[PDB]
RNA sequence: GUAGGGGAGCGUUCAGUCCGCGGAGAAGCCAUACCGGAAGGAGUGGUGGAGCCGACUGAAGUGCGGAUGCCGGCAUGAGU
RNA sequence: GCGAGAGCUAACUUCCGUAGCCGAGAGGGAAACAACCCAGACCAUCAGCUAAGGUCCCUAAAUGAUCGCUCAGUGGUUAA
RNA sequence: AACCGAACCUGGAGAUAGCUAGUUCUCCCCGAAAUGUAUUGAGGUACAGCCUCGGAUGUUGACCAUGUCCUGUAGAGCAC
RNA sequence: AAAGGUGAAAAGAACCCCGGGAGGGGAGUGAAAGAGAACCUGAAACCGUGGACUUACAAGCAGUCAUGGCACCUUAUGCGUGUUAUGGCGUGCCUAUUGAAGCAUGAGCCGGCGACUUAGACCUGACGUGCGAGCUUAAGUUGAAAAACGGAGGCGGAGC
């Protein structure tokens, strides 16, 4: 018995390509650098996954002592009195507060700073 | 009974090595080496310097009794 | 304005059903508490453990399964490409409470 | 899941560079420019202001304003680095130092050489933007 | 098939016992000794070790 | 985690047995946001116009990106 | 890196010993950078703490606090 | 008879090739070596050494402490 | 060397239209001309026409992740789909190597062909079955829509 390869590797094929949407050029079309792309796309999804919870960390804390040294303080010695102020904890994504209600935000640097006196 | 329904007794058949086939295992180089003299083969049971070559004692016949212990 | 703080499930404050990572018991009516960490009512704020004596009641919605990724991983000119599914598992919950 | 803006505002603002160390002026404004005093929002958009430096003429320097500050440029010939107009000679036309030093801490992107529009340097006391009344910003942090 | 490598037979390796593979021993043959008495004597019979198992199917069959 | 050893498996053709499907439409082809831990598998629609799926067992000319690999088609240089 | 020979007490030299790394090691730092510093990646999270290394703007984080030192751009290139 | 230090064709013939290149489906578990001897040996092999699988045994393994013996380097010294 | 296929049946397209023709458009036949003789299906590379979203201060292994814009709504109003602008990050693939983005090998692209096999009463192990102190046949004979018979001989059983 002889087994041909057929049906086999256009599926095979067609699924690569398929991966491959708005890539430029024979990135889209010629079956061997759709593959090859997808093999470098690989390792920049991995990567990326992991940085974008660290990109998102730095994006709270960047607009956090915006709004901080708004009212006259940095990051660093508010984050901490806040900490200091121990059971105050919330931390995650204060960011949002700071950049929706500031009636909230300031009263929050006021605790920090009371809590570091 | 149910010729759909005859199985061979489990581990009685086990599958051929699929040598080459993938780099899901056995890539590239089969299950040999690298480079060296394994590639298309030959050579035997034999070290190719000196193999161990001790001195012969000898005596050519034999007849031996069949045994009722 | 309320949000998981994502390590489980405490937050701050206001009422609309949200995806959150799975909580065992199932059905609906979990009626799960959860713990105040912030609050903002009148737009009056009161906030940590001071706030987190008050209660926030909601029920469990629906158990789910949320949309499929792939786990790809590659390495360079050493034969490395490996592919795996994964889907994670998570939990509506519809706020209601304090 | 986390806040994002509109583009709606845009804030202006005199700095008076008058006496003050550049180079230190230089970060205040690179940062007014670059949008980190409001929350950063987002880094995609330049919620940053529009600045107006007067005075440019009369920023300090320390050191040497001579000697040390060997401003350079090379020109795409053979022989075009000898070009090196430096030092006390480019407040021959101030409003360029100021404006080097900013252009030097703005990122080098497209959203860079798009923040070089918000810098506005007047040498001279007076400014013409008076449509946009800006008001001002000052000297020193905290 | 498979030949028995002649040269394993009348040669030292006896097959023999449970399974193990003797051999001689060996230096001082015929060529020339002075040397000691008590080596002249010590040239009986050996038993190699850890190359047996290339032994054996020099002769499997135990000839 | 490289050579290497071990484990469990996906898909292709053929064969035996079963369950069946097909001109009110089969394989093949084409699109797709569904499913499975992967190899993959289904749903629906378009095309086609005569054969074919699923399950269990068996046997293999059984899985390609490379080989200045082969055959064929078509491009670039260029309206030079 | 340490201990030695050969070498000019040269070499990203060569040859032994010894520890660690790369080889097959991703991640953070060292501008860039196999070997150096921190640290060994089962998968997911728009959650938290630290290591090396950092906290003027590119660029996450004290234009930090207290004593001094250097007015050379020393910092940011050897010596008799 | 358009390439003559030994023509062309067919055959042995799939010459031989310690040399180059290539060797394709998937996930899981473990995971090396570039050392030592020998070699018409040095980019090849044989046996060790390091990997894995299965069986047997069953802490015999690993660091660290105490006890005990062995040593002529660092340093030092000038008694050869 | 390459080699193939209208349709069940030639019923193989009278007649008309543009054209020297070639080619086509109708009318007819036929279930179908979505079969018309460059006659089953008709993938891919390659060439075009139309549409959506886009692009003429831009430095770029061609992606990836994040967010805004504009379209769209048949596994589909969502944790959508397509496409964009902008930020962050980001040194093709293989081979060969101490060490490859390498200015080191290979390759224009796509399709198909293309490499660990077979053999032998041969050796040596793992797993599984039958019979077990014993196990088994070879050549062949006779029967074959099927398999039985056939102890010659082979392996244990004694070693030095
Ligand atoms: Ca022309
Ligand atoms: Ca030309
Ligand atoms: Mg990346
Ligand atoms: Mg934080
Ligand atoms: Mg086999
Ligand atoms: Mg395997
Ligand atoms: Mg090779
Ligand atoms: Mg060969
Ligand atoms: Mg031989
Ligand atoms: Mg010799
Ligand atoms: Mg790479
Ligand atoms: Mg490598
Ligand atoms: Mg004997
Ligand atoms: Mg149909
Ligand atoms: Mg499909
Ligand atoms: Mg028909
Ligand atoms: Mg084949
Ligand atoms: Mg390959
Ligand atoms: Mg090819
Ligand atoms: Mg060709
Ligand atoms: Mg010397
Ligand atoms: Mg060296
Ligand atoms: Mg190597
Ligand atoms: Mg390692
Ligand atoms: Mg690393
Ligand atoms: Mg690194
Ligand atoms: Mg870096
Ligand atoms: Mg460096
Ligand atoms: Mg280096
Ligand atoms: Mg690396
Ligand atoms: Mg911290
Ligand atoms: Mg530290
Ligand atoms: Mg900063
Ligand atoms: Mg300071
Ligand atoms: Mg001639
Ligand atoms: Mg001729
Ligand atoms: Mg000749
Ligand atoms: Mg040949
Ligand atoms: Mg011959
Ligand atoms: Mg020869
Ligand atoms: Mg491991
Ligand atoms: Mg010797
Ligand atoms: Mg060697
Ligand atoms: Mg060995
Ligand atoms: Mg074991
Ligand atoms: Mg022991
Ligand atoms: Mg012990
Ligand atoms: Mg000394
Ligand atoms: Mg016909
Ligand atoms: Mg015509
Ligand atoms: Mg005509
Ligand atoms: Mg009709
Ligand atoms: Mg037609
Ligand atoms: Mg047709
Ligand atoms: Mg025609
Ligand atoms: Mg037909
Ligand atoms: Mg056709
Ligand atoms: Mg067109
Ligand atoms: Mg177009
Ligand atoms: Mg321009
Ligand atoms: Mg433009
Ligand atoms: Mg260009
Ligand atoms: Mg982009
Ligand atoms: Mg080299
Ligand atoms: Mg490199
Ligand atoms: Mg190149
Ligand atoms: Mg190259
Ligand atoms: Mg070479
Ligand atoms: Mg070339
Ligand atoms: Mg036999
Ligand atoms: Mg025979």
């Amino acid at each position: 018995p002889r087994a041909k390869t057929g049906i086999v590797r256009r599926r095979r094929h067609k699924k690569v390509l398929k991966r491959a949407k708005g890539f430029w050029g024979s990135r889209s079309k010629q079956y061997r650098n759709a593959f090859q792309t997808l093999l470098n796309a690989a390792t920049y999804e991995y990567r990326d996954r992991r940085n974008k919870k660290r990109d998102f960390r730095r994006l709270w804390i960047q607009r956090i002592n915006a709004g901080a040294r708004l009212h006259g303080m940095n990051y660093s010695t508010f984050i901490n009195g806040l900490k200091r102020a121990n059971i105050d904890l919330n931390r995650k994504v204060l960011a949002d507060i700071a950049a929706r209600e500031p009636e909230a935000f300031k009263a929050l640097v006021d605790a920090s700073r009371n809590a570091r006196q | 009974m149910k010729l759909h329904d005859l199985k061979p007794t489990p581990g009685s058949r086990k599958d051929r090595k699929r040598v080459g086939r993938g780099p899901g295992g056995t890539d590239k180089t089969a299950g040999r080496g690298h480079k060296g003299q394994k590639s298309r083969s030959g050579a035997g049971k034999g070290a190719f310097f000196e193999g161990g070559r001790s001195r012969l004692i000898a005596r050519l016949p034999k007849r031996g009794f069949n045994n009722v212990g | 304005m309320f949000a998981i703080i994502q390590t489980g499930g405490k937050q701050y404050r206001v009422s609309e059903g949200d995806v959150i990572r799975v909580e065992s018991l199932q059905g609906e009516a979990g009626d799960k508490v959860e713990l105040k960490a912030l609050f903002v009512g009148g737009e009056q704020t009161v906030f940590g453990e001071d706030a987190g004596k008050y209660t926030v009641q909601a029920e469990v919605v629906e158990h789910g399964r949320g949309k499929k990724i792939y786990i790809r991983k590659y390495k360079s000119g050493v034969q490395y490409r490996r592919r795996t599914g994964h889907r994670q598992n998570f939990t509506a919950i519809k706020i209601l409470g304090i | 899941k986390t806040y994002i803006p509109k583009n709606d505002e845009q804030n202006w603002v005199v700095v008076d560079a008058s006496g003050v160390p550049l180079g230190r002026l230089a970060t205040l404004i690179a940062s007014r420019i670059r949008g980190k005093h409001r929350p950063d929002f987002t880094p995609n958009m330049i919620q940053g202001d529009f600045v107006v430096v007067i005075n440019a003429a009369q920023v300090a320097l320390t050191g040497k304003k001579l000697d040390d500050k060997v401003y350079t440029r090379y020109t795409g010939y053979q022989g075009g680095l000898k070009t090196e107009t430096a030092r006390e000679a480019l407040s021959k036309h101030p409003e360029r130092v100021i404006e080097h030093a900013v252009f030097g801490m703005l990122p080098k992107g497209r959203q860079g050489r798009a923040m070089h529009t918000r810098l506005k340097v007047y040498a001279g006391e007076t400014h013409p933007h008076s449509a946009q009344k800006p008001q001002v910003l000052k000297t020193q942090p905290l | 098939p498979k030949m028995k490598t002649h040269k394993m037979a009348k040669r030292r390796i006896k097959i023999t016992g449970t399974g193990k593979v003797m051999a001689f021993k060996s230096g001082k043959r015929h060529q020339n000794t002075g040397k000691s008495g008590d080596e002249i004597r010590g040239k009986g019979k050996g038993f190699v070790l850890a190359k047996a198992e290339w032994a054996r199917m020099k002769l499997m069959l135990p000839r």
